[PDB]
Formats: structure tokens, sequence, C-alpha cells
């Protein structure tokens, strides 16, 4: 079945978009058509997975004869699927036989003739609550166009035969012919390996049935389900012929232009007009600059001055593609918070072609961009900073790219004033420097790193999260794992590299409980119980 | 004349129904002291408060003032006719004052607080110098305080005012 | 002779900051006078009976003390604040003033956001003119130094800004195919080549500098470019006169609305004193800029609007120029001229004439001619002022008893005289030697405020041989 996602303008793409339509993944609505001119623009839609709203019809029949059910994934406004309002003498809603989640909502429909008769009891599923149908089991056409009253277990509109392998429509999904409660589960579970493993019979689900690919612009979501596009939680990759919907890490890519390149090709800073159109962004693709006339305010380009407030939008760039010049940041604020998070300040583009990150005469204590790990292009100057201490400690030649690149950190807090003020990088950081005056804020560590920070050593023997050092870092071990005094209590990360088991373990693995009604092989149930040993015996 | 500021709180009662020229002390009333020519001649303990000079036909003169609390107020050259204070002189019906303080600058001169000598409209009141000339003195009409004091000066600023009563 | 004593004889203070000037007299007076004296200008008295503001006077400034101490303060600087105070005792005569505290801005242009720019360009039609403006005292590369225009019978008329951190020009279409402006950002000069001149460009260009909330904040001198062979906002008055002291307004319509998308309208008024560079009184519709009077007062909405001065005082005439910048290129209004109406009530003035240079032991007659007011009423007084001494006092006259005194150092040799039928005094100096050179200033005395409040503008007397 092929799937489908002025007065003559609505008319041609309604016409367009829902001619050959079967089966209507999102809501079918039908509003807004002028008189005598729609012809069996859409006859065959036999399911719509949403809302069918024919409100404002002038049309004197919309045939839709074969809608069988109508999923409900929505609603009009709230409890309502089918909205025939405001419109029509003739709706021959022949064959629709269950409206599943949702109500009908009949109004304003004075033309509308032999719908009032329609057993709409059927028709609806225990959403009666929401029902105002008020506007003989005929939906119109004279006869042979009976409502087919058959309701007043997986087959929705009705049965073909006492098999779920002939159902009309049915009510979860349909892997081939067979109605199922669900899809064949995309990871099964082996007792020999004691983990789940990808079951090459799973399918992932497509609307309504359930699908080994999904065809077309399909992508997989974390549930299976194969979604046009993904959310905005998830981001697009292909690891095999069907891509998936990875869920996004932390803010995920918004590619962006900066100032200098796209709508911004002519703003001069980062104005209170240029601001918000940066929202939840990463790697701007362009240059990224606050001058001062971004925080004074500007009339020759009537902008309005900038809250420092709302500098820390841009905390989210991750990347900028041109170069980073931060010329004037709120005098309040310590450390250049709202750049915290940059990872690579690639430079294609650079200030003066020169510099690729300059934080020239501002009022920082410290440059606080912890993060920052590539300046791949420029150079990097760090000057006029009158109170900026923790900086020359960080290696400049560590995080740039190309040999050429240089820096010029001038004119900043002495270094002997910073050390006699007290402002130097705390211990718990190795040779190579720090980005402030915290233990967050350290280039690299001397033992361990839980996280960012930067710890005097890992919860080896004692602590809370019982970390188990790992490559120079801090893991924390999987909660299963006991904390052990002896020893260390996990010897990697995972549930089945540690010693002793907090909750019961099921083989090599440490888990909360038994594995207990999970799918396993040959589509069958596994059930495991614990012995008093915490070992999960398979039953 | 009529005020009082510039510690110029001696002043004549002009309301008398007998031709007796009483003197008046504008002080806090707790005790008025008079003195007259520097010498003390009085000290009022509350009750009254105006200093008597006897009959007019007498010719009341001298420097008077008074005290109560505070120091003493600037002196009241009474002169009557029916530190170096003004000179007057009569001729017949010519009457003549001179200034005590005259150190060659622009002396001004002004009868119950009115600006006289001054205009040359006036052929019986002439200004020569430090000399006020009054011709025809009319009693009742020229009588009353008068005051020197140099352009530019206050005139309540003067060292004491000149009280004038003359019969001529 | 009371000595009064001036403390500091020189005082640099910073704009803001609080200046104190002590005045101590040789003996107890009872009231002291304070005047203000702008270099060139006559004094004008500030303060009188010790604690009295002049009218006029912005209450910034107060005067204190009693017996032979008194202090003048200025509570808080202002540039326009620079000139010599006097203080000035007239308990006895002659009356004495102090030698005079010179007061400076500490540091001023030192950090004082000031634009120099080129100016006295002379050109042939069909030429080219390249004006320059050295921006000191700030970032160079923050603030557009925006250039406008403002040709002989027509108001200010943006001619385009110039972003000197970037170098990226707009311009105006009235000129976009002829005058390119260019930045020059190693020595801080935003420069604007005006090409092919015609007869109608001759005029000033000033060049701006936008700043936050207000266009053209701080403007440049401006440069007379004379060479000879748009939402539209007109001034409802126009060459509008007031009285001093009569409230004024000028009105100004706009062609559209020039509220702006973002809400904020660009509705600002400049007020070109003569002789100034147009420097702005209300920076929004209704905001004041820092540094304006509060006589100043716009108002208005929508598309009409109207600035009411509260008290036109005798500093405030010159052009209001109206000006929205709310649509792109910048438009201004024609602005009305308001002018003193000259006599507007009792015009005391006080007309000095008479001076020159004279040889030694030769004589000389100064004039002094009173309008305004009953010359026999008051007493006219004169003043001399040697070329870097204070102010010394030299005789009076009064008119109704010709009645003078006279300083003993000139009473043998000047004579002060009066013309009460032509209001005007006259002060004869005989025998000049060549200590007598200086500015001889009239005053006219008031008894009832003891103090000098109208004074003539001074007539120079130079003896030399």
């Amino acid at each position: 079945k092929k799937v489908c996602q002025t007065f003559e303008d609505h008319f041609l793409s309604l016409q367009r978009m829902f001619n050959n339509c079967e089966v209507v993944l999102g809501n079918l609505e039908i509003t807004y058509v002028q008189r005598n001119y729609d012809l069996s623009f859409l006859k065959t839609i036999q399911e719509v997975a949403g809302y069918v709203l024919i409100a404002l019809n002038t049309v004197e029949r919309i045939p839709l004869e074969n809608l069988q059910i109508i999923r409900g994934n929505m609603y009009y406004e709230n409890s309502y699927a089918l909205a025939v309002l405001s419109n029509l003498k003739e709706l021959p809603m022949r064959n629709l036989q269950e409206i599943l989640h949702g109500a009908v909502r009949f109004s304003n429909n004075p033309a509308l003739c032999n719908v009032e008769s329609i057993q709409w009891r059927d028709i609806v599923s225990s959403d009666f609550l929401s029902n105002m149908s008020m506007d003989g089991s005929c939906w119109g056409a004279g006869e042979e166009n009976c409502q087919k009253l058959t309701k007043i277990n997986q087959c929705a509109a009705g049965c073909t035969g006492p098999r779920e392998s002939d159902c009309l429509v049915c009510r979860k999904f349909r892997d081939e012919a067979t109605c199922k409660d669900t899809c064949p589960p995309l990871m099964l579970y082996n007792p020999t390996t004691y983990q789940m493993d990808v079951n090459p019979e799973g399918k992932y689900s497509f609307g309504a049935t359930c699908v080994k690919k999904c065809p077309r612009n399909y992508v997989v979501t974390d549930h299976g389900s194969c979604v046009r596009a993904c959310g905005a939680d998830s981001y697009e990759m292909e690891e095999d012929g069907v891509r998936k919907c990875k869920k996004c890490e932390g803010p995920c890519r918004k590619v962006c232009n900066g100032i200098g390149i796209g709508e911004f090709k002519d703003s001069l800073s980062i104005n209170a007009t240029n601001i918000k159109h940066f929202k939840n962004c990463t790697s701007i693709s362009g240059d990224l600059h606050i001058l001062p006339v971004a925080f004074r305010g500007d009339s020759f380009t009537h902008t309005p001055p900038l809250d420092p407030q709302e500098l820390d939008i841009l905390k989210t760039v991750k990347e900028i593609t041109g170069f980073l010049l931060i010329q004037a940041w709120p005098e309040n604020r310590t450390d250049l918070h709202a750049f915290e998070n940059l990872e690579i300040i690639r430079g294609r583009t650079k200030q003066h072609g020169q510099f690729s990150l300059a934080v020239v005469s501002l009022n920082i204590t410290s440059l606080g961009l912890r993060s920052l790990k590539e300046i791949s292009d420029g150079d990097v100057i760090i000057s006029g900073n009158k109170n900026l201490c923790y900086a020359n400690t960080i290696n400049w030649k560590k995080l740039f790219g190309t040999s050429g690149q240089k820096t010029k950190i001038i004119s900043n807090r002495g270094e002997n004033s910073c050390k006699a003020t007290g402002q130097v990088c705390h211990a718990l950081c190795s040779p190579e420097g720090c980005w402030g005056p915290e233990p967050r804020d350290c280039v690299s560590c001397r033992n361990v790193s839980r996280g960012r920070e930067c710890v005097d050593k890992c919860n080896l023997l004692e602590g809370e999260p019982r970390e188990f050092v790992e490559n120079s870092e801090c893991i924390q071990c999987h909660p299963e794992c006991l904390p052990q005094a002896m020893n260390i209590t996990c010897t990697g990360r995972g549930p089945d590299n540690c010693i002793q088991c907090a909750h019961y373990i099921d083989g090599p693995h440490c888990v909360k409980t038994c594995p207990a009604g999970v799918m396993g092989e040959n589509n069958t149930l596994v059930w495991k119980y614990a012995d008093a040993g915490h070992v999960c015996h398979l039953c | 004349m009529q005020s009082i500021k510039g510690n110029h709180l001696v002043k004549v009662y002009d309301y008398q129904e007998d031709g007796s020229v009483l003197l008046t002390c504008d002080a806090e009333a707790k005790n008025i002291t008079w003195f007259k020519d520097g010498k003390m001649i009085g000290f009022l303990t509350e009750d009254k408060k105006k200093w008597n000079l006897g009959s007019n036909a007498k010719d009341p003169r001298g420097m008077y003032q008074c005290k109560g609390s505070q120091n003493k107020s600037k002196p009241l050259q009474v002169y009557y006719r029916m530190q170096t204070p003004y000179k007057v002189s009569i001729s017949g019906t010519t009457v003549i004052l001179t200034c005590p303080q005259y150190p060659g600058s622009e002396i001004l001169w002004q009868h119950n607080d009115k600006n006289i000598g001054g205009d040359e409209d006036d052929k019986n009141i002439g200004s020569d110098e430090d000399h006020l000339s009054l011709k025809e003195f009319s009693e009742l009409e020229q009588s009353g305080y008068y005051v020197c004091y140099p352009r530019g000066s206050k005139p309540e600023d003067a060292n004491f005012y000149l009280y004038l009563r003359a019969r001529v | 002779d009371i000595q009064m004593t001036q403390s500091p004889s020189s005082l640099s203070a910073s704009v803001g900051d609080r200046v104190t000037i002590t005045c101590s007299a040789s003996s107890s007076v009872s009231y002291m006078n304070w005047y203000q004296q702008t270099p060139g200008k006559a004094p004008k008295r500030w303060i009188y009976d010790t604690s009295k503001l002049a009218s006029g006077v912005p209450s910034r400034f107060s005067g204190s003390g009693s017996g032979t101490d008194y202090t003048f303060t200025i509570s808080s600087l202002q540039p326009e604040d620079i000139a010599t105070y006097y203080c000035q005792q007239w308990s006895s005569n002659p009356f004495t003033f102090g030698q005079g505290t010179k007061l400076q801005i500490t540091s001023g242009g030192g950090g004082q956001v000031q634009l120099v720019q080129s100016g006295a360009e002379v050109k042939k039609p069909g030429a080219s003119v390249k004006v320059s403006c050295k921006a000191s005292g700030y970032t160079f590369t923050s603030y557009w130094m925006h250039w406008v225009r403002q040709a002989p019978g027509q108001g200010l008329e943006w001619m385009g800004n110039i972003w000197p951190g970037s170098g990226g020009t707009n311009y105006a279409e009235k000129f976009k195919n002829r005058v390119t402006m260019t930045r020059d950002t190693s020595i801080s000069t935003a420069y604007m080549e005006l090409s092919r001149l015609r007869s109608d460009d001759t005029a000033v260009y000033y060049c701006a500098r936008s700043g936050g909330p207000y266009f053209f904040d701080y403007w440049g001198q401006g440069t007379l470019v004379t060479v000879s062979s748009d939402i539209v906002m007109t001034q409802s008055p126009l060459s509008l006169p007031v009285t001093p002291g009569e409230p004024a307004s000028i009105s100004c319509r706009s062609s559209q609305n020039i509220v702006h998308n973002n809400g904020i309208t660009y509705l600002e008024w400049y007020l070109q004193k003569p002789g100034q560079s147009p420097q702005l009184l209300i920076y929004k519709v209704s905001d004041r800029f820092s540094g304006v009077p509060d006589r100043f007062s716009g108002s208005g909405s929508g598309t009409d609007f109207t600035l009411k001065i509260s008290r036109v005082e005798a500093e405030d005439v010159g052009v209001y120029y109206c000006f929205q910048g709310s649509h792109i290129p910048p438009t201004f209004g024609q602005g009305t001229k308001v002018e003193i109406k000259s006599g507007g009530g009792g015009q005391v003035q006080l007309v000095q004439s008479g001076g020159g240079v004279v040889q030694p032991g030769r004589s000389l007659r100064l004039s002094c001619k009173a309008s305004g007011y009953t010359f026999t009423r008051y007493t006219m007084h004169w003043v001399r002022q040697a070329p870097g001494k204070g102010l010394e006092w030299i005789g009076y006259i009064n008119p109704s008893r010709g009645y003078t005194n006279y300083n003993q150092k000139v009473k043998d040799r000047f004579t002060i005289s009066r013309d009460n039928s032509k209001n005007t005094a006259f002060l004869q100096m005989d025998s000049l030697r060549p200590e007598d050179t200086g500015v001889y200033f009239c005053a006219r005395y008031y008894d009832d405020h003891y103090s000098l409040d109208y004074w003539g503008q001074g007539t120079p007397v130079t003896v030399s041989s």
C-alpha cells in the first residue's frame, strides 16, 4: 500500500498528496475546498494514522469510501480524531468501522444528511467522553453504503475468519500477513551470551506494519519505529543499510551562519539583533565576533543594546569555522562563560588574516575556555585582559594544529602578581596548564579525571561512586558492582568486569534482576531465577 | 529710620499727647538699661521700658543708646530745638546738617527712609559735600530721622541716626 | 581696605568632581558675592547674599560662609564651568575682589571623546575633496563615524557612515556614486572623499559618532567645504522668536511614522548653537541627553514631535534641528532658529565705548550706555581688569544724586560723570599711565541685592607709546 505523509491551490495540493494514498501516516486534513472542484481526489485511502479533519468543505460529496480505520496517533484538539464540521451533503464513510483513538465531532453541517443515523458507537472505541455527535445504519448514497455494524484480539475493523493471519486492518502492527501485538524485536536475548543480541528475524516498524528495512527516506528510531525524520533530541547516522535515529550528544549539530557569511554577511558584531538567531546552535559556519558595539548598542545599525544575560545563548557553540574574536565581554562575569563549551575553532577565516582566537581588552580573571582542544588554522592572541591570570600556563603548542600557529599572550596580569595573589592552578592539574583557578579548568591532570574535573586520585579503594582508573580517567563502575574494600570493586566498565555484585549476577554480567519474561531465541520468552549465590540460572 | 536693623534699636515715640519726648528700646524685654553720652542714665527692671526725656521745650539732646541682655545698641542722636555726632546749625529758617564722617567720598542723605538732597529741582534742599542745607525748614514736615551714608553702602550701616526736631 | 584672599588661585578638576573655592576676608564681612568670568567675557554674578543663586545659575553651584571665611562649591564640575571665579565684598568702599581662582579641567580631552575634523576646504566645481576626522579619547574601532551635512539654506542631511573597525561603509543615495568613506584604524581617523563637486555641494560636513541610544553623540568641529563656479521631517515653527524666560515650543512633523520596528523611536533634537557643532538635546523621543539643562524637554508620539523649552535663556538661542533615524537614510528637519526678541522686557544692558590705544599722559573718556531699566535708580560702577590681574574697583557714581566715590589709587586722575538724559555714565581718565592698561567694565549695582548684577562687556584700553 502506497503511503503519504487559494481554494484552487488547496485543492491542487491535496489532490496531489492524497490521490494514490492508501495509508495516511499523518493526518488527512480536508479543509477549504471550493464548490464543484473535487472529483475522486482521495477515494482509496484505507487507514489514516492521525486525525481526519474534514472542515469548511463546500463540496457536496467527499467519498472517502474505503477508509477502514483512522488510527488516532494525534487528535484534532483533544480526543478529536474525525473532525467533520463547518462544511457537504454526502460523506459516505462506508468503510470507516473503527477510529481507534479519538472521537468524532459533528457541528455546523446543515447540509450533511444521512450521517446522523450512522451508528457511530461501533466506529469510536471507549473515547465517547468527547463524542459530540450532534449536528438506520447507512452512511448515505441510498443503499449499498450501509454502516456495516460489526462491534455493536489483534483485529480492528472486522474479521474474515477466526485467524489472525486474515484481518482487515491490524490493531497494532502487521508483520507480513498476521496481526502482531508488536514488531519482531530488534535485539534478542541469548542465554549463551547472557546479553541482548541483534535478531535476524526482527523487523523495524513502519507505521502500522512491521518491516525488515524502512524504504524511501525513513530513519529507524530507538524504539524500533521508522519515523519520517529524527526527533529534536536525535540525529541521523548511518551504520547499516538503514540509518538510525541516534540520540544527540547534548546539543546536536545545528550549523548556523556566523557574522560575515550568510544572513549576517553585513552584521558588525553579535548584536541584540544577531543573537537569538544562534540559540541551540553548534558548529557556527563563519566567524563569531563580539565587538563592544554589541554591548553599547548601535543606532546607525538601529540595534538595541545587548543584555549581558543573553550572551549565554552562545554557550552551545561547540565549533567555529571562522574566527572567534571576543573583544568585549560583560564586566560582571569573571570567566568567558559563554565560550566554555567550545571544542575547535577551525579558523578557516581569520580576523585580519592572523588571529583565530583573540581575547583582547576584556576584564576576565581567567580565560575559562576549559573545553577548547584544537584551534586549527589561525593564531591565538590573548591580550589586554588586565585581570587575566591563569593564562600562560596552558601549553599553546598542544592545542594548535599547524606548526606556524603562534600565541601573543601579552599585557595580561603579571605572573609574579598572579602567584602572589594566590591565583595559581589547583594542585590536581598536570604541568600542562589550567584554564582558570579551579580544578575543572585544568589542561591535563596529575592522576585521574572524573569527567572534566581533575581529582587527586580515582576512588580506587574508597569512594561513593567507586571509580576504576582507566586510561588516566575515572569511570563510574556499573551500579551493580558493589564497592569492595580489600581490593578494587570493578576491573573495568560494564556489568561483567566487576568482582563483587550488589545485585544478582547473570552469567558474567551483573544485573539488577535475573532476565524474566524477556524475548529470546525461537520467539520464546525467557525467565531466569537466582540461586543463593546471586547467580541467575536459566529456567 | 523706621527699621531697627543695623543695631539702631533706639527710636523716638511720636505718639505723645503732651510735648514730652519718649524713647523706646527694641530689645528682648528683660531689663532695659539706658545710656546717654556713654554714661548710664537708668535701669528699667521689667514694668516700664520707655525712657522719658522730659518736655520737648527743654531742647533734649544727646547720644542715647539702650541695652538689654545683648550688647549696647547704636546711638540715637537726639537734637531738639523748640563718637563725632552730626552737626546741626540753625540760621533764621535754614537748618544745616553736617555728616560726621566725610572721608571725601560721595555723601548721600536720607530723611525718614527717603532720599533727599540729590535732585537739583529743589531750591530749598541743597547738598554741598558733607553739608545738607534745608531752607524754609518745616517743623512738622522736615523733622524726623536723618542719616548720611556713602554711595554703595547701606544707610543701616551708619554708626548712628540723627533725630531732628526744630521749631523755626 | 578689607583684603580678599581666594584659595586656590588655580584649580584643575575632572568633569564631575566637586570643586571648592574659599574666600578669606581681612575683616568680618556681612555679605560675600561670587562671580564667574569666562576667558574674554565680563564678570557674571553667580551667587549673591553669600548663599543665593543668581537667575539662571544651575543648582550645582553653591556659596556659603560668614564673618571672614566664605566658600564657593561646584557639586559637579562641567566643561562649561571653565572660568575664573571671583569673590567680592561690598561692606566697605572700595568694593574688593579676590585674586581669582582659575578653574580648569584636570584630565579633559585626555579621556573626553573629542573628534577633530579637517575644516577650511575650498574647491572648484567637478573636483574632489577629502576630509578627515581624528577621533580621540575612545576606541576608534568601536564606534561608527557617521558623517552628516548641513548645506547653507537647508537642514542637516546625512551623508553616510563608516564603521572604522571594519571599513564597511553605508552611503546615502544622494551621493552613493560620488562620495567614498575610508577608515585608517592605525592612526584613528576616518576619511571622506567627495568627488565631482557640484554647486549645491558647498556646506558644512560634520562627523558624528553614533552612540548606543543616540545618533550623533559627540560631533566634530565641522568642515566647511565651500565650492562654487526618505521620511521627510519638517519643523512646524521656524525662526520662532521668544522672550528671555518665556516658554517656547517648536513643533516638527514626520512624513511617515518614525516608530521603528524595534519599538524604539529614534527621534532626536540637536541644538546647533551659533558657531557650535550640533549637540544632542533629546536623545530619544523624550529622554534628555546628559549635560543638557532640564529646561529643554521634547515630546511627541506617532508622527508629530514637539519640543518644549520650558524657559528660554540666553544660551538656548540657536537652531534646533529635528532628526529621525528610524528610517534608513537619516533625515533631519529644517530646524527653527529660536531667537531672543531683543527687548523681551527690561533689556538691562550696559554698552561700553571709547576704548583704544592712547599715548602716556593723554586723556581718554569711556562711556557706558544703560538700557532696560531706570538709569537713576541704580548705582553705576567702574571696574578695571589689567592683563594677568584680577578685577580692580575704580569707582561708582549715583545717577540720581550725582554722588561719586573713587578708589584712592585713581581718585586724582579719573573722573566719573553721568548723563541722565542719555542714561549713560562716563569714566574720564586723565594723565593715562602704562599701568592703566586693561579692560574697563561698567557694572550696575542693585542696592537690594548688594551685588553688581549687570556688567558691561568691557572696553580695552592700551597705554603705549
